[PDB]
């Protein structure tokens, strides 16, 4: 039995960079990617795969309101050291059966954004990376 | 209850029982000393024990059937010494497609053919006989002249096989018919030529023939060979007419159901009725049995001249003032189908 | 003959997946592909083809009220084992003719979704796969 | 001279699929395809082409009240058999001089789709194939 | 010929629907309304139409006075079945040339009225619905 | 059988709201809006539907004598969950056949309305819903 | 217990705005409109729906006496800089059960009118405004 | 699985007290005061589990 009540909706949602609670998220997405091989026989019809390997790809956007991500990279990428930061994402809907916590480890950010504004337009700020583990925290 | 059981029995493959038919009751009559009285036979198995050999036979050759086998087949046994009028009696009530005697002499043979017609052209139920050697000038019964057939090395008369021959036209689907269907148990016929094939074809009788390496049925006609100016020769098929009594018999049934002694005879309730009909009709067009663009309508010459009998004044009455006179209780009606027919001669010239 | 009634409406499938009923899906989708060689001849205009082998492609669709493909998987493909799955899915709808139950079996997912959220959109979760051999249960 | 109640409308078409009229029909197409090569000349400027051979190329597409594309299949495919199949499409436009039918023949069919539901969307199939002749029984 | 007193009065209507006689009828109404596609044909400054089909509506209202659409379709609606009804509308006024009486089939509503009141008002519904088919009696 | 007297008159109705009677309320519906898909079959000229599903819809209105729906519904919607109520409507003309009294269940409301007044006009409060289910109660 | 003499007149309304007491009000109103999403389950025939959130609106209507909205807004409108206000609502009918008074809170204003003047007409401005929060004081 | 008032029963327990019941719409009896009793009655189904199983094997 499901209820409509139940669906999750992501105004519940919160997001923790660094240690530090981003009040300006929009939207984040965090996913792991396998990769397959064929296996074809020969006198055999059917074609079969098998697990290779696995990848991790993920983005956030934010609402403009501080230069927040070029003070978290700063000189690192320039000074040629390399980054790595630690997100966790927290889903409470309080209609649902429970909340869902996630920590996502090992992040390297793809680009970085130093101006983008229009007239007559708001600002946002678009942020993709990829992450090597996670780890889960409360399963719902 | 007991203890859970969990039981896995091993055991050898099992032939196969040929498929059952929705439509198609045989009633057979048989003579015996044992078991007397109406008896039923939904499966080859399910066959009274004390009967003789030679009745099991009988229903073993009924139940053969067609591309499907006979819904099911009613059985009405007598001991002897009595008159075949009682078991005539007694089938009125019940409902049936087809009838067969085995043993039926000359006598037993008139009194069928006379309760059938009895039957179809007065007591206005459609029902069918078949029978060995009878010259019956009518749509209802079915002629079926050959002698002597061979069913693994056992010789069957004319009559005899009338059991067979029911149980293949009842096993028939409506789209299709028995024209050309071969016979895989019969193994062999008395010889006849072409010439007399034909001309017994077109005296009424249904034959068994040698053609294209087997034993098949020549034609799907019936005995009727006297036509009409109303009649025509769309009533010698057998197809045609079975069409036309499955209509009949549920158009009846609806009526009676639903109409008769139940509603006062006004015009209101006449239209309701049209329309009921009509449905019935566009359900039969839409299952391919008939085509399309039927018509369902007030018989207003028949009303105009009933009206005329009952000595009205007809004259100064508008069209629709008769349309909806008072008839008392009768009701006039009148309808249009059309009926297709299966292929059954090819012409293919070929230049060379 | 053909009635408006009796085209399936897909309100009324049914999914279960490793034997355990799933109340949230929202759409399934399994199909075999046929590959095909070219035939040609010289002296002959006509092209003609002749099957080589075939593959199994699908993917379901869910509401998210839960942790259930991440349950599912756990760390099965992380620690390199091959977990294969059976589905079976049911169309009947009671104005149509029957039912149609078919088993689809051996099933690869594709990837894992972690986190997809964005305030004010409800969330949902997309898992496409491949399988090798189905089996039909009720036909129609 | 041209009327508007000349054009064919596409109501009016019918298809046989083996021998078997199919009422559920949606839309049926069927097209055959050149092959050129182009032939270029030192010392002139236009360029020229010649045949090559031709394919067929079609598709159909229908409601789904049975399942009628996987009795038609069974198990030839699998199997390792070559199944080939022959198509009637009847176009008769009351309004219209005559009827078109054409006979497609030797028919191989590109897939197979076992299921395909949504909740809240009425069910269709599409089945593509490839063939190699075609015969013309009444022009217009 | 053309007289004030021939022209039909509504007050002289009767229906019949699924073969039962309604009182509380107040109007009954059913149209049929053609699809037509606009065809420009070289040389014509006029645009021309083809015709394609029709869609069939209608509408009845009456009295509230016994719950007969209750009966008719709510139970069956629920649990997933459609029915369909004939409706039989009636037009004989005593000064017009004569009656009109036609047969409307494949009936299916649009909804189902449950509760409709107010205080100071007395109660009327009124249901749409659409048809396919219809039949002519006795037409003037 | 029909006569003017049988017809509902609207101030015969009552309604309990959680249980609880309003004796302040003026008017009171409920609708269930059938959803339908046009279906156009080869060789037929009229347009057949499909049913799929419906929505319920209605809408109470009452005198503006206490705080009836914020005590009901805001500081809850405030926090983020949402209420669900069941409604029972009753119609008890003297002068009809007999009493109708349908049981509405699974009620969400669609607004809130915290003021609305104007200088020399009486006070009204219009409030609609949505639902999903009902039940039959003595149904004439 | 229901009377006509309880039902509360809008003549006893007063507005503060902004810690100040408006006299020439003539209507105020602030309404919550809560945004809903269809949701379709599978295997039920009606559609639910999930709660995600509200927006608040509402409108003054005052006469034309002084300059008030010109002195709250305009000049900060043009500087860049959006000022928001707090509104205090009280309904006191002496025949009533008792008293209503609801704050509501983050206004923001719509626009402000200049000029709007004809010959042989009073003067009149409507005023329509956002917020977000409230608060209850004095309910029945 | 269904509830209502148990007709039956109510028209037997009016009818024991000695009121008439001629000349009585089904309406009125139906909402006719009991004194302090009230009769309904309902509708359930249970299912069971798996206990028995027969199956047959042709080799």
């Amino acid at each position: 039995n499901m209820e409509a009540r139940n669906v999750m909706s992501g105004t519940w949602g919160e997001l923790w960079l660094d240690g530090n609670k981003v009040a300006e998220v929009k939207k984040f997405q965090a996913k792991m990617e396998f990769t397959k091989e064929d296996i074809i026989i020969a006198g055999q019809m059917g074609t079969d795969t098998k697990y290779m390997g696995y990848k991790g790809k993920g983005s956030i956007t934010l609402y403009h309101v501080s230069s927040r991500m070029h003070k978290l990279i700063g000189e690192k990428i320039k000074r040629g050291s390399e980054p790595r930061f630690v997100a966790i994402s927290k889903l409470n809907d309080p209609d649902s059966y429970g909340a869902e916590r996630i920590a996502v480890k090992n992040i390297a950010f793809d680009d970085l954004t130093l101006a983008d504004w229009e007239v007559g337009v708001k600002g946002e700020i678009e942020a993709p990376f990829t992450f090597t583990e996670y780890d889960f925290l409360d399963i719902i | 209850i007991g203890l859970p059981s969990i039981n896995i029995s091993f055991k050898e493959l099992a032939t196969t029982v040929k498929e059952r038919s929705a439509r198609g009751i045989i009633a057979m009559v048989l003579k015996d000393a044992k078991a007397l009285g109406l008896n039923e036979i939904h499966e080859k198995e399910d066959i009274p024990v004390d009967l003789s050999a030679e009745n099991k036979e009988y229903i073993n050759l009924a139940l053969m059937g067609n591309v499907n086998t006979p819904n099911k087949l009613l059985v009405y046994v007598i001991e002897g010494e009595a008159d075949i009028q009682t078991a005539l009696d007694f089938l009125e009530t019940k409902e049936f497609n087809y009838l067969c005697m085995p043993k039926a002499v000359e006598a037993d043979k008139t009194a069928i053919k006379n309760w059938i017609i009895k039957l179809r052209d007065i007591d206005k139920v459609k029902v069918k006989a078949v029978l060995g050697k009878v010259v019956g000038n009518h749509e209802g019964i079915i002629n079926f002249t050959t002698e002597d057939v061979l069913v693994g090395e056992k010789k069957y008369s004319v009559d005899e096989f009338t059991s067979r021959v029911a149980g293949l036209i009842a096993g028939t689907p409506l789209s299709q018919s028995v024209t050309y269907t071969k016979l895989s148990d019969v193994v062999d016929i008395p010889k006849m030529t072409k010439v007399d094939a034909e001309s017994r074809v077109n005296k009424g009788e249904l034959i068994l023939i040698k053609e294209a390496g087997a034993i098949r049925i020549a034609r799907g006609v019936n005995s009727l060979t006297e036509l009409t100016a109303e009649k025509g020769e769309m009533f010698q098929k057998i197809k045609i007419v079975d069409t036309l009594d499955i209509i009949h018999s549920d158009i009846r049934k609806v009526i009676i159901d639903d109409y008769i002694g139940k509603v006062t005879n006004s015009y209101d309730n006449k239209c309701l009725l049209i329309v009921a009909i009509k449905s019935y009709l566009e359900e039969l067009e839409k299952s391919a049995l008939i085509e399309s663009d039927s018509t369902v309508e007030i018989d207003f010459e028949a009303q105009k001249s009933y009206l005329k009998s009952k000595g009205v004044d007809l004259s100064y009455m508008t069209l629709q003032e008769i349309k909806e006179a008072n008839t008392g209780s009768k009701v006039f009606l009148k309808a249009k189908i059309k009926v297709l027919d299966a292929m059954e001669d090819i012409d293919l010239s070929i230049e060379i």
